[PDB]
């Protein structure tokens, strides 16, 4: 945004910007299917509960 | 497909206590189980041989 300027940085920025919320896309993901890996271990724990 | 359709023997599964019978209700966007359980309230002590 200081040294690059908008002309030329708007196809740096055109995916700076969109991509950055793609990494916990990442995290998001890793974390459901452990937790769901474990929502129906609840399940699994509810086998024997 | 285990509580409504056949009688189960699974506890925590089927709601709470020793399943009898269920009833299925529509919901928005949801389902919703009525359940039946037999879950005895009055109790001594006892002696045996």
């Amino acid at each position: 945004l200081s040294r690059l300027d908008p002309p030329e940085a708007e196809v740096q920025i055109d995916r700076l910007i969109t991509g950055r919320l793609q990494s916990l896309q990442t995290y998001v993901t890793q974390q459901l299917i452990r937790a769901a890996e474990i929502r129906a271990s609840a399940n699994l724990a509810a086998t024997k509960m | 497909s285990e509580c409504v359709l056949g009688q189960s023997k699974r506890v925590d599964f089927c709601g709470k206590g020793y399943h009898l019978m269920s009833f299925p209700q529509s919901a928005p966007h949801g389902v919703v189980f009525l359940h039946v359980t037999y879950v005895p309230a009055q109790e001594k002590n006892f002696t045996t041989a």
